[PDB]
């Protein structure tokens, strides 16, 4: 469960991301694909080379979904409903992969937001991504 | 893998009583029922909408037999799982695109099926040995991923 | 989320366990310690030899908590609040360990309840144990 | 630890810019703040009740230095991590009773700290090499558990 403090921390850090969100999403994916190669099995139809348009395109979609979750932080299960259905019924993403992406997103944010990535913010962000992962995984069975 | 001689013989002895046909069909079927999303890998198998349909699906049964046959051949190569499963690793990664985490799930389902079938005979020490085997097979099948 | 069929499935299965719950809890622990030695780090104060009295006692307590959860399946967070508090503030059990014990409980049930351990019941029980685990780690942070 | 020479040079080059004492304190501190149940291994360290109490705690800072000093020393022995960490592995199992999953968590927190400190310079390829290293150290530290 996110606390009032967690919510504040996440809105603030994500606020600073702003219109870099799509770029950071794409970096998070590249970081994931390189550090954890098994995650590439879900994207056999993508060109995964550095700077790929499919990567950039997907990174934006992931980033927009996170932005929408932050915008609806008090109603995430409903705000992410459509996405939760999609992942459960059309994709077969093993839950551990969400942990891998979440980690890579933290690394990316740390790499770009030195002043905002404090210990308490790092903690709130990890809780936030864990909550998002839970929602997206909630209709699996 | 690091298997003790009493462990090696415990595995081998039990396996000699295994009906690979039945166990293979049961293991793969249970995987598909317990973790429904793995059905995405088997779209061409047909009706998988209910557990009964899954368990009765001839394609599920035939493929379970094939999987466990490979597994079975691996038990005769415990000292070299990596070399035994190399081509199978490449295939799972390059043609099939299967997340290796699924190999771990099938492995544990397999352990549950063995327990279901052998009851009392599937003691805690026998289980421990099989957990090492199942993790070694998983790791071997994941080895050539890139 | 547990469906009505899962709830029925779990109540039936657990009902047959009956008076052996304590014995099965202890067996599951023994299986866990042998299969996954790292779990032993949480019990440095126990004699973990086969048949030791601490494992028997702990097995009963685990089993009784599960019995409680089955009875309060529609209200688990409340029924297990105290245990949730205990694990979050007094113990340091890494979440992965709940999956290990959950697997060992299923193995123990399969070994003892062959007629009842159908594929549908296996699915329900796995979901139920995952729900209990979720509740027990819900107050970690 | 299968590390390409180009990976090994990437790791070493960066590590040469690290202030181990400072990074050690930050990494251990963030572990205790982000995963608060790990505070149960350090009840003798005093006040860990808020983020500033943890990050500024002199015992946390001193312990972080000790931890990362042993880590660096591992970086000089990448071809024999198991040997380098044997006695520490035994100690963490038999005396401290630390679940090895915590070594993986610390490794990931260290990676975040590196990213935080180096920014752009911590490129995706560099990170990938550090991920192999931290997994290799965790595996080495877990290897004597029994
Ligand atoms: C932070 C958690 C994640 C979020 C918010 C997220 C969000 C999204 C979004 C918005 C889409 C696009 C659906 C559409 O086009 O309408 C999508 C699709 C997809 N996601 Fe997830 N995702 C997450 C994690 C993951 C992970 C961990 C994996 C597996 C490694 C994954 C694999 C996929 C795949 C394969 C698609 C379909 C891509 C395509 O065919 O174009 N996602 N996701
Ligand atoms: C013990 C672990 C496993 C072993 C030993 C194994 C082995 C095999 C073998 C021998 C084949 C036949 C390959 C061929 O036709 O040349 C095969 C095919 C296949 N396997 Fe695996 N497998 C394992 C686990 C899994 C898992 C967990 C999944 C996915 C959930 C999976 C998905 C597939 C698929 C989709 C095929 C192709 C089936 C078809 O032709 O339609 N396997 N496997
Ligand atoms: C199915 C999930 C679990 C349930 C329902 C459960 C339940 C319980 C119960 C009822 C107690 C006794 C509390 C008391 O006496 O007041 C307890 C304590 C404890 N649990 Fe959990 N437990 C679970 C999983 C685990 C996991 C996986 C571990 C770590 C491997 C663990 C570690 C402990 C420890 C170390 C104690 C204290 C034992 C003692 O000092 O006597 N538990 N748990
Ligand atoms: C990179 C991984 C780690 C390394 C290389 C490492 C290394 C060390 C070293 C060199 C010592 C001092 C040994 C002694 O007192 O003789 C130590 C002590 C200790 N470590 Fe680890 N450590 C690591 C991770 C962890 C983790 C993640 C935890 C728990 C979350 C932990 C818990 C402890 C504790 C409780 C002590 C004793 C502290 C005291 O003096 O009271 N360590 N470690």
């Amino acid at each position: 469960m996110l606390s009032p403090a967690d919510k504040t921390n996440v809105k603030a850090a994500w606020g600073k991301v702003g219109a870099h969100a799509g770029e950071y999403g794409a970096e998070a994916l590249e970081r994931m694909f390189l550090s954890f190669p098994t995650t590439k099995t879900y994207f056999p139809h993508f060109d995964l080379s550095h700077g790929s348009a499919q990567v950039k395109g997907h990174g934006k979609k992931v980033a927009d979904a996170l932005t929408n979750a932050v915008a609806h932080v008090d109603d995430m299960p409903n705000a992410l409903s459509a996405l939760s259905d999609l992942h459960a019924h059309k994709l077969a993403v093993d839950p551990v992969n969400f942990k891998l992406l979440s980690h890579c997103l933290l690394v990316t944010l740390a790499a770009h937001l030195p002043a905002e990535f404090t210990p308490a913010v790092h903690a709130s962000l990890d809780k936030f991504l864990a909550s998002v992962s839970t929602v997206l995984t909630s209709k699996y069975r | 893998v690091h298997l003790t001689p009493e462990e090696k013989s415990a595995v081998t002895a039990l396996w000699g009583k295994v009906n690979v046909d039945e166990v293979g069909g049961e293991a793969l079927g249970r995987l598909l029922v317990v973790y429904p999303w793995t059905q995405r890998f088997f779209e061409s198998f047909g009706d998988l909408s209910t557990p009964d349909a899954v368990m009765g699906n001839p394609k599920v049964k035939a493929h379970g037999k094939k999987v466990l046959g490979a597994f079975s051949d691996g038990l005769a190569h415990l000292d070299n799982l990596k070399g035994t499963f190399a081509t199978l690793s490449e295939l799972h990664c390059d043609k099939l695109h299967v997340d290796p985490e699924n190999f771990r799930l099938l492995g544990n389902v397999l352990v549950c099926v063995l327990a279901h079938h052998f009851g009392k005979e599937f003691t805690p020490p026998v289980q421990a040995a099989y957990q090492k085997v199942v993790a070694g097979v998983a790791n071997a099948l994941a080895h050539k991923y890139h």
